């Protein structure tokens, strides 16, 4: 995840990771943090 | 660089590696394509090398 610029995403630090097409159309969520000032480092297992 | 009894072998990313990781200084992971090590040339001493 890109490091956080308000410019870019907004004055909220929020935001989450969704998986579709996997099982159904739905969108479910598979992550959720803040923003940071750095890149974020996130390793998913994605089902399939 | 390796290192296999009489024989001598290095591998570079810019070879070996097919995709570039990106720059960040939190993590910089190369992953090499299989690398062909040379086993004949290994000195198995107590019959292991």
């Amino acid at each position: 995840i890109p490091p956080y610029n308000l410019s870019t995403h907004g004055d909220e630090r929020w935001f989450k990771l969704y998986i579709k097409h996997v099982v159904d159309n739905n969108s479910h969520i598979i992550y959720s943090g803040q923003l940071t000032d750095t890149n974020i480092n996130i390793t998913l297992f994605i089902p399939l | 660089i390796v290192k296999a009894g009489g024989k001598e072998q290095t591998f570079t990313a810019d070879k070996d590696v097919s995709i570039q990781p990106s720059p960040s200084f939190d993590e910089m992971n190369y992953q090499f394509n299989a690398l062909e090590i040379d086993g004949s040339g290994l000195n198995f001493i107590n019959n292991s090398a």
